[PDB]
């Protein structure tokens, strides 16, 4: 709400790649970002 | 062309035969199309002749379908379209 | 709706979906499993599902 | 011991212990 | 669920049939015609000699004595050697 | 440059076990030579051992015979160390008898004419005075392990019942080599062969056998040159 | 499955029932071994499935309280001085007291050598406490552990969860032929044994008047006599052999306590769940690889590891609607050929072996009215068969089966047997193979080494010794490490020293690394056994010892070194291993997961009620199951048309797999699939919910 | 390959040997083919055998926790009741020889016949559709096998020493052959350092500059090489055109040799190279002499000193607490730093008194297994326990499982036993879950076009600039460059474009990128493609399993929603986030 | 008594010296009982002639390079060691070659005694320049098997003969494998795979029959023990 998507985005990849290297297992980040653009398509009605 | 001889299921090597067609997908549908007609061929051959075409490429005693379909892909004696 | 009922709360979304009259599509790819039809990726799709195989001219005249 | 045709099964317990199983 | 298709002797029963006409065919005309409407092959219901000989425009003595000469020659070896394995 | 012809040479230890000398042999050549000769000699060696057993109060092998203090199995576990030497081809039978109380050994058991029993302080079972044994055993020849034939294979009766046989009279071989390596360069190996037999065949038949084994098998390289 | 199963299985604590908490309702919290276990319940013994930390197992001194508290034994110490007295302790006095160490270093006297000792305070703190403000002390060590685990020697140098698996896996340990005792153990085998209740004992002492293979007769001090019947080849409720053989002679005298028949997996007393095999530490070629085993075939030659199971088959001849079914030779459209082995009254012979689709026993049933095809029909009259008016449903052993055929047990309604209502005839038979080791059979020693047989080499191609004595298994080097399970390692140096027979050398003064060794222990007899208690045994330093001295096997050698390796040499190549390699002698068992009751297959068989898919496990025929995850798989491979014909033609089709298996026989193209028969009793159960569904073309 | 018992192979089959039994006389019917089937003739074999040959068999393994659960093998007859199964698809399959069981499945129809032998055939399939690593590597024994064989031991027997005046160096070597023949003698170590002399193997890239310039055709030149004859015999095992390594065959060196090999060469030949190193590795895994024995474990000399002091400074820490210095937490607190600098002294200690030669240190150092607290373990002293809570005991155990350990510190180790064995009861049900609602989530995203012709992008770190000045490269760039399609061209101080828009950006592309000097790029990805349902093939960039280009029907969504949640069981926890 | 399924010996030609041989069906484990014992006889077993010790005038202790030449004294040792000759007599015979000026010298080049052949003169062993010179020394003698460098035990008899490795084996790499042919029906018989490379000197085949007969007769000095015992018999050819 503050950022914008790209921020949003940069974030939980992020995120969820920190958690997912802690235990040294690589995952590519598109495998991630797929999941986040499947997220990020709906948007919500503030005037009918 | 450096490998060694192949053998087993892998006797035409997959690598040469995705130079025929554009993806893996392509490859199989049209190894599994051939083998249907070589095998309708095959039921086919005592009564009279129809538009099917048995097997270009020699086939060996015991050999399926499949595989004179795939050496036939290897072999460029057939050709295909997509949709 | 076929998807949401076999994924999860499968009460709560038949009592929706039937009031909403929706109407499915069987366009993704957990429809086409159910319903016994072929998926909508790899070998499932259109531009591989109809190839036309047939031998090239010259080696059908070798033969 | 404690068993009258208890084989000789030779032990390595350091100590002894007062109560039997 | 025992009512099901066993998958294996409805392929066999088809293969029973096939031999049946082959070995119908090996036959002629008139026997392989008198033997199936008296036993009822190519429809449910098996015609009597009655019925066979009202087609066929001849006696039920006739019709009797042609399904009996069948039934001997189906009995040969030549001709039983392939329906054996199937009872 | 060596043109010296290697020799073997004797060396007896016990009634059934010796040790075999072989001098000169290649460097590095010793180690490879025993081993071959080992391995032919620890499993194609002709040799006999009982295949069948029948006793009369059974039916199969996983009952009692009345009066004898081991079961049917244990009978059969202490007929498998058996050390019988037969002489003809075709299947003989040997039979085993005795009444009341004693202790049956591998030395009650009577032989027919070529076939004999070299382990006659072996025990069997133990009999009392209720107790009554009558077995038969059938000796054949063969080689290396074969495991029980099935009866269904066989038109045997029920009473038959079939025992793992092992046709090896060869126990336990090792071998050793020492290596001169002298500073001249006119080295070469000295094996000393190692064979103990379980005093059916001597270690010299066993030996000769593995080597008419060994130099049929390594003529085919040679014949169609 | 053995004496060591059973009497675990009692002494059995679960914490899951009715009035317990479920599976689903247990947290984490339950799931642990509260400080307050020490003594009452084992940490380590638990199964490691689902159901971890929800089943337990009673410690070996344990007791149980009136209540219903489970009490701990333990020696009161007053003032220092250890007494002799016990006294019974439920958790709350134990943490309002304060207990010493099991092995705290007392001074022969009843003091203690050193003021500062171990103690366990209220909340399961271990601290050092002056030795005044000591009030109590255990009674023994290993006293926290269970009878399963305290038969685990070495304990306290494995892991937990080593520990734990070892534990739970020697209970599943089949009974073998010959079932020679452990060369090294603990303390805790003879009594595990004797109290089993698997091995008979003599009630009364007295001298063995008669002894036989089936019964045993002493002959008591004061004029009465009695009989012992063994139990000779009985069945299991898990198909083991349960023998019984007695081991003692016609004139010994026996006292009242002493062993008198050996059991299923018993030896002269004690307990042996397996065999004493040669060991080699060293990969072999890959065969030994990710928990592989190796075998000699020696043991398949003389059946070092081959178990007898005892499979029973029940049939009964009930009474029907249209009549009663009867047990006869007379089975409708068979031959004479499967008849050899039937006696006259229907069922097979005592002996007869059996193969796999064979007749067991004759039943038929009346099959009642049916129209017949008309093909049938011109059949039956060209070769002249009657109608034959009874169907044939007769006992046939299941698939994979064989064996001989040891006893039959018949009942009938005619001789005034107990049957269930509308039963005239039930007719048992016992069915017994003796199954070799081979291929695929899981292995595992006392510390939790399992892994399945990779390929049993010829005895030729094994590693020798410089005596040409052949190893017998041969395990893998990077498996001990990672596991932290050094104690097969202690195991093994310990049975090979106990193998050979040592000898310490005390011409000049006993050694000072045997200094607190026992007496009659400085020297052994070859094949002598030992034992080494649980959390009180044999030190590194006494095993260094032990394998210095190694006294030679029959000529003058030491095929083992003081590091406990040794020269092995290829049996296959030739030339010698470059290293030296651990060899010795470890104990292991035959678990019961054999490969002929895993291996599976099916084509075509039986199909479900309501669905049409095909039935489940090994029971029935029944397929495998293609789940949720397996079709992710298959999607993600890009892959359409194997789905298809995995969820389609194989599974639901009705129509569909009679068509695919015509097409395979006469050799033509496979038909395109059908919608699937679930997919349809889906659509007729939201129909029957009120929910209108209709499928729609355009 | 993979292994099937014949009596399993013939009920899978018994349909296609049917009809082989009539086609062949040897049944008049399928009645008399079935009664034959049933009683298990002795020709049915011979016609199983014909009838199995070339038919392509699936094998799956529970749980199938992701997409190489699933794989094709051509099946061989083999004798007992085991599926043999190849040893370098266990990591694949997860699965190890203890007890598991492997299902098997059959295709029928020739389309599902093709499409286990293309698609889902074991040698196509090498590496991970994750990461793009390889799942065919040499596993454990291999490793251990190959690191032997490669590794150099200076003052070996048969070295290479140059000597004037007395005799010549003694130590070079004509050929491979005569190096062979000098090992098969008592003159030669597998690993002394010797100079041979090359004609078939490629030498590496600048020793070619050096001595060839331009055509440096391996095939046949002849060039002198310092190296072992171990590694001589490794690099026999791979492709002609191969550079010579003249390495020691590490993990992480093998993981390199073999991406770069799958990255360059045809998949045939890098499934042929994998199973000859497999062959190898085994081979000298045999005869590396690696063993176990209770005389190989070492103690550390001076662990006797370290716990005195380490235990006085406890003691002392107890006497401040007893005279009412420090509450109980911080107390604690204080132990427990103290015993943790204990564990990393006794455990350094025990590092460098261990050799280099030591079995367990080359299992560990190699790659193969463990990590050195599981040696630390072995050799030294347990160190803190854990409660059930998850705290930390304030005394920790003093003793190895070598010198074994007591009843209370057995009792205290317990506790953090069972919770582990608990806690991965619940994380692989936790990690199941995640991954079911993953799959489902992503099963829109699937490959429909091949371009989407869109301006967007994403931006990547891509090597960030340091503050002396320089290109520090950014560690996370093969999870997060690698593998994508420039959506925009590179340049740099208004020069030449380095890479143009739509490139693979490879290895070679990034290092071209660094050497220019660029930090930042705009990539494309999926989460701005501009196609209608599911997303293009540039934007998702090269596939990892295949190693090029995504094809246009590949199941994106339920491939990522898999490399996800795979992985889901090894999520540790730490004793307010 | 028979083996029941003869074994057969096959051929199969690569190169002009490299010919595989498959040798199928052997009993389960006669494989590597027969194919280690081949490969050690065919390694160490087969006469042959090989160089044992050089010297090139104007070296005395200065082994650093000689003059005249590019290659070095290491090189050209190398060049001469992979040099394949004959020979019929047991005492060791002496080499001869000189050349002046510069150009590349061969094999062709050397002037052997009647009594040795050179089978590959066509091998490139040094490169002379600037008007160069090469006498260089050689001492053949035929033997078995592979010899290092012997040490000149002698002390003042040569100071300029300097040693080299002798490589009397005619074969060079020799490899096996065994394979596991037809399990079901005939119970796991063993197959040999031999991989042989020999010189020029002889053929492979003819190396093959020779390690075969030398062999034969080491196995008949135990067969010449007990002549009636009986064994494993094949049978015809
Ligand atoms: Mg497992
Ligand atoms: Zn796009």
């Amino acid at each position: 709400r503050v950022q914008g998507p790209r921020e949003v985005q940069i974030h939980l990849v992020r995120e969820v790649q920190e958690v997912y290297r802690a235990q040294g297992v690589s995952i590519h980040d598109k495998h991630i970002e797929v999941i986040v653009r499947q997220m990020l398509r709906r948007v919500t009605i503030i005037d009918s | 062309g450096g490998y060694d001889t192949p053998l087993g299921i892998t006797n035409p090597p997959i690598d040469e035969l995705l130079d025929r067609v554009s993806s893996k997908y392509a490859l199989v549908i049209y190894a599994a199309k051939r083998a249907r007609q070589i095998n309708d061929y095959y039921n086919q051959l005592g009564e009279g002749i129809l538009e099917y075409v048995g097997p270009l490429v020699e086939p060996g005693l015991q050999e399926k379908p499949l595989s004179i379909a795939l050496r036939e892909i290897h072999a460029d004696l057939l050709e295909h379209t997509e949709g | 709706w076929l998807s949401a009922a076999s994924f999860q709360e499968t009460t709560r979304v038949l009592t929706d979906a039937a009031i909403n009259c929706r109407s499915d599509k069987l366009n993704g790819l957990k429809e086409n499993v159910i319903i016994g039809k072929l998926i909508p990726a790899g070998t499932g799709i259109n531009r591989y599902r109809n190839i036309a195989v047939q031998p090239t001219e010259e080696a059908r005249a070798a033969a | 011991n404690s068993v009258p045709g208890a084989p000789n099964r030779v032990s390595f317990a350091k100590l002894r212990e007062p109560l039997e199983v | 669920d025992s009512e099901a298709v066993v998958a294996v002797d409805a392929v066999s029963f088809t293969l029973l049939q096939d031999q049946l006409q082959s070995v119908l065919d090996t036959l002629s005309e008139r026997e392989a015609g008198v033997v199936r409407l008296r036993f009822g092959l190519t429809d449910g219901q098996p015609r009597t000699l009655d019925e066979i000989g009202q087609v066929y425009g001849v006696t039920r003595e006739r019709i009797r004595q042609i399904e009996s000469k069948t039934m001997s020659k189906l009995r040969h070896p030549s001709r039983s050697q392939v329906l054996r394995d199937y009872l | 440059l060596i043109s010296q012809r290697p020799t073997l040479s004797e060396d007896v230890l016990t009634d059934n076990r010796s040790q075999f000398v072989i001098e000169p042999l290649e460097p590095g050549f010793g180690y490879t030579l025993g081993n071959s000769l080992r391995r032919t000699l620890l499993s194609s060696i002709p040799g006999a051992a009982v295949t069948s057993i029948r006793i009369d109060g059974v039916l199969h092998e996983f009952t009692t015979v009345p009066g004898v203090k081991e079961d049917v199995t244990e009978i059969i576990l202490n007929l498998k160390s058996l050390v019988v030497s037969s002489e003809e081809d075709e299947p003989v039978t040997m039979y085993l008898r005795k009444q009341g109380p004693g202790e049956v050994t591998a030395g009650d058991i009577v032989p027919p004419a070529g076939v004999t029993v070299h382990n006659p302080g072996m025990h069997i079972a133990t009999l009392n005075d209720k107790g009554k044994l009558e077995v038969e055993l059938v000796v054949e020849r063969g080689r290396g392990y074969v495991p029980a034939v099935q009866n269904r294979a066989s038109g045997a009766e029920i009473g038959r019942i079939p025992v793992d046989s092992i046709y090896s009279p060869v126990l336990k071989v090792t071998y050793k080599v020492d290596a001169t390596r002298v500073e001249q360069r006119t080295d070469f190996d000295k094996l000393i062969l190692d064979v103990e037999t379980k005093n059916s065949i001597s270690p010299r038949d066993a030996l000769a056998s593995a080597g008419k084994t060994l130099v049929e098998l390594f003529g085919l390289a040679r014949e169609l040159n | 499955n053995n004496p060591l199963s059973g009497l675990t299985h009692k002494r059995r604590l679960s914490a899951l029932g009715p009035g317990g908490l479920s599976r689903e309702r247990a947290g984490l919290e339950v799931r642990d071994v509260h400080p307050s276990h020490y003594g009452r319940m084992c940490p380590i013994e638990t199964p490691e499935g689902p159901n971890i930390g929800l089943i337990g197992s009673l410690s070996v001194y344990a007791r149980v309280n009136p209540f219903g508290f489970i009490e701990t034994p333990y020696r009161k110490v007053v003032d220092g001085v250890v007494s002799d007295e016990i006294v019974y302790l439920t958790a709350d006095e134990e943490d309002r007291h304060v207990v010493a160490q099991a092995n705290s270093p007392i001074d022969a006297d009843g003091r203690f050598v050193e003021p500062r000792v171990l103690v366990r305070r209220k909340a399961g703190e271990v601290e050092y406490v002056p030795s005044s403000e000591v009030d109590y002390m255990d009674v023994s060590p290993r006293q926290m552990v269970s009878v399963a685990t305290a038969m685990i020697p070495f304990l306290e140098h494995d892991d937990a969860n080593r520990a734990l698996m070892g534990a739970n896996m020697q209970r599943q340990a089949v009974p073998l032929v010959r079932s020679e005792a452990p060369l090294v153990g603990t303390g805790m085998e003879l009594r595990a044994a004797i109290d089993a209740g698997d091995v008979v004992v003599a009630e009364e002492s007295g001298v063995i008047e008669e002894v036989s293979a089936d019964y045993i007769t002493v002959m008591h001090d004061n004029g009465t006599r009695r009989t012992y019947r063994m139990r000779k080849f009985a069945r299991s409720n898990h198909g083991t052999c349960a023998n019984q053989c007695p081991i003692v002679d016609a004139g010994d005298r026996v006292e009242a306590g002493q062993v008198i028949a050996d059991g299923p997996c018993t030896d002269d007393g004690e307990m042996a769940l397996g065999k004493n095999l040669l060991v080699a530490i060293m990969p072999w070629e890959g065969h030994n690889y990710e928990d592989a085993i190796i075998l000699s075939n020696r043991l398949v030659e003389e059946d070092v590891l081959t178990s007898i199971h005892i499979e029973e088959h029940e049939i009964d001849a009930r009474d029907t609607k249209l009549g009663a079914e009867e047990i006869t030779r007379d089975i409708p459209n068979i031959s004479d050929e499967v008849l050899a082995d039937l006696d006259e009254r229907g069922i097979v012979r005592i002996g007869a072996e059996v193969r796999d689709g064979d007749i067991l026993v004759g039943k038929v049933t009346p099959k009642g009215e049916t129209e017949l095809t008309p093909e049938e029909r011109l059949l039956r009259a060209i070769f002249g068969e009657k109608a034959r008016e009874v169907r044939d449903t007769s006992l046939k052993v299941p698939h994979g089966e064989s064996g001989k055929v040891i006893g039959i047990r018949v009942f009938s309604r005619e001789d005034e047997d107990e049957l269930p209502a509308g039963v005239n005839e039930l007719v048992r038979v016992y069915v017994a193979q003796k199954r070799k080791i081979s291929d695929g059979d899981k292995l595992a020693g006392r510390h939790g080494n399992k892994g399945v047989i990779g390929k049993i080499l010829p005895v030729e191609d094994m590693p020798f010794l410089a005596d040409g004595t052949p190893v017998d298994i041969i395990l893998n080097t990077h498996g001990v490490p990672r596991r932290m399970n050094i104690g097969q390692i202690l195991e093994t140096h310990l049975g090979w020293c106990a193998h050979s027979g040592w000898k310490v050398d005390a011409a000049k003064g006993v050694p000072d690394w045997a200094a607190r060794l026992p007496d009659e222990l400085l020297e052994a007899q070859p094949n002598a056994i030992v034992s080494t208690p649980v959390f009180d045994g044999a030190q590194e330093a006494e095993l260094q010892g032990l394998l210095s001295c190694t006294l030679p096997n029959r000529d003058g050698d030491v095929l083992v070194d003081a590091d406990g390796k040794a020269m092995l040499f290829d049996g296959r190549s030739g030339e010698p291993f470059p290293y030296p390699v651990t060899v010795g002698y470890m104990y292991i068992m035959k678990l019961h997961h054999l490969v002929d009751d895993k291996i599976h297959a099916r084509s075509t068989g039986p199909y479900s009620m309501i669905t049409q898919q095909p039935l489940g496990g090994k029971a029935q025929f029944g397929g495998q199951r293609f789940g949720e995850m397996e079709c992710w798989a298959m999607q993600a491979y890009g892959a359409a048309y194997t789905l298809q014909e995995l969820l389609t033609i194989k599974s639901d089709d009705t129509v569909g797999r009679v068509k695919v298996y015509e097409a395979i026989v006469k050799g033509e193209n496979i038909p395109e699939p059908g919608i699937p028969e679930s997919f349809k009793v889906l659509l007729k159960e939201l129909q029957s919910l009120c929910l209108n569904v209709e499928v729609l073309s355009s | 390959q993979c292994g099937l018992p014949k009596l399993m192979a013939l009920e899978l089959f018994k349909p296609f040997v049917m009809k082989r039994l009539v086609d062949l006389n040897h049944a008049q019917n399928i009645k008399s083919a079935k009664r034959m089937v049933e009683r298990q003739r002795p020709q049915v074999w011979d016609v199983l055998e014909e009838v199995i040959a070339e038919h392509p068999v699936l094998l799956n393994r529970a749980p199938t926790l992701h997409r190489l659960g699933i794989q094709a093998f051509e099946p061989m007859l083999v004798e007992g009741k085991a599926i043999q199964l190849h040893p370098l698809v266990c990591e694949a399959f997860n699965a190890d020889f203890d007890g598991d069981q492997m299902a098997v499945h059959l295709p029928l129809s020739a389309e599902a016949q093709a499409e286990a032998r293309i698609l889902m055939l074991s040698s196509n399939n090498i590496l991970s559709p994750a990461s793009g690593r390889p799942l065919a590597m040499p596993r454990l024994d291999m490793v251990t096998g190959l690191y032997y064989l490669t590794t150099e031991v200076p003052g070996d027997t048969g070295e290479y020493q140059p000597a004037s005046g007395d005799h010549p160096e003694t130590g070079v070597y004509s050929s491979p052959a005569e190096a062979i023949m000098a090992a098969d003698r008592g003159v030669l170590s597998v690993r002394a350092k010797i100079k041979v002399r090359l004609t078939q193997l490629r030498p590496p890239v600048e020793i070619e500059a050096e001595l060839f310039g331009h055509s440096g055709w391996q095939p046949g030149d002849a060039w002198m090489a310092e190296t072992t004859l171990g590694r001589v015999m490794f690099n026999e095992l791979l492709p002609l055109g191969y550079p010579f390594v003249n390495k020691q065959m590490h993990k992480k060196v093998q993981a390199a040799i073999i991406n770069d090999l799958a990255e360059r060469y045809p998949m045939i030949v890098v499934a042929q190279t994998v199973d000859k190193l497999k062959d190898a590795g085994f081979y000298w895994a045999t005869r590396s002499g690696v063993t176990v024995s209770m005389a190989d474990v070492l103690v550390p000399p001076r662990k006797k000193e370290i716990l005195d002091h380490y235990e006085e400074r406890a003691d002392k820490v107890e006497k401040q607490f007893q005279r009412g210095a420090l509450n109980h937490d911080e107390r604690n607190e204080a132990l427990v730093e103290i015993w943790k600098e204990a564990t990393d002294e006794v455990g350094q200690a025990l590092r460098e008194h261990y050799p280099d030669d030591n079995p367990i240190i080359t299992i560990v150092d190699s790659g193969a297994t463990g990590n050195f607290t599981q040696t630390r373990t072995l050799a030294g002293m347990k160190g803190l326990v854990t409660n059930p809570k998850g705290e930390f005991i304030p005394r920790p155990v003093k003793s190895s499982f070598r010198e074994g350990l007591t009843v209370l510190e057995y009792f205290i180790n317990t506790h953090g036993a069972r919770k582990g064995l608990a806690d991965t009861a619940l994380r692989t049900a936790d990690s199941g879950y995640l991954t079911r609602r993953l799959v489902d989530v992503s099963q829109d995203v699937i490959v429909r076009e091949h371009d989407c012709q869109t301006e967007r992008g994403i931006v990547v770190e891509l090597a960030e600039r340091a503050p002396d000045g320089t290109l520090i490269r950014d560690p996370y760039i093969e999870t997060s460059a690698y593998a994508r399609t420039l959506g925009t061209d590179a340049v740099d101080e208004a020069g030449n474009v380095i890479v143009e828009r739509g490139q693979d950006l490879g290895d070679p592309e990034i290092d071209a990128l660094l050497a220019a000097g660029i930090t930042q790029v705009k990539v494309r990805s999926v989460l701005t493609c501009a196609t209608s349902t599911g997303v293009c093939a540039t934007c998702y960039g090269r596939s990892m399993a295949t190693g090029k280009l995504v094809d246009i029907g590949e199941a994106v969504g339920i491939v990522a929603a898999q490399s996800i949640g795979e992985p889901g069981t090894q999520l540790t926890m730490r004793t307010d986030i």
